[PDB]
């Protein structure tokens, strides 16, 4: 059953203009001065390198 | 007998499916709906102010008619 109830939300939140409108364009940092800081999950994971622990 | 935790998987819960498909709506089609209802929105509208027209001057006639007032 979780497999419709996480897909819900992209119906709800990813398709809608307010989400595009909002979250687009908010400090877009994927450098090297970007890795110089280091999150390891997400940021670097979620944009840039291919890097992953798992 | 040793009892433990079985395993099972059946259907395997499907890794990863898209549920967000287009719906009703196709592009063009929804304009040929939408401009549709604006003309068919005007020439029913101008059709009762025609109609207003027929009451405006019988209105403004009474006025005409009573010079007793």
């Amino acid at each position: 059953n979780f497999s419709l109830r996480i897909d819900e939300l992209e119906e709800m939140l990813t398709n809608n203009r307010i989400w595009r409108n909002r979250t687009v364009d908010i400090g877009i940092v994927t450098a090297e001065d970007a890795l110089n800081y280091g999150f390891s999950g997400v940021m670097l994971r979620g944009s840039g390198i291919q890097w992953d622990l798992r | 007998x040793x009892x433990x935790x079985x395993x099972x998987x059946x259907x395997x819960x499907x890794x990863x499916x898209x549920x967000x498909x287009x719906x009703x709506x196709x592009g063009y089609s929804m304009f040929a709906v939408g401009i549709g209802a604006l003309l068919f929105g005007y020439w029913s509208m101008m059709k009762w102010n025609r109609e207003r027209r027929r009451l405006q001057i019988e209105d403004f006639e009474a006025r005409i008619a009573l010079m007793p007032l």
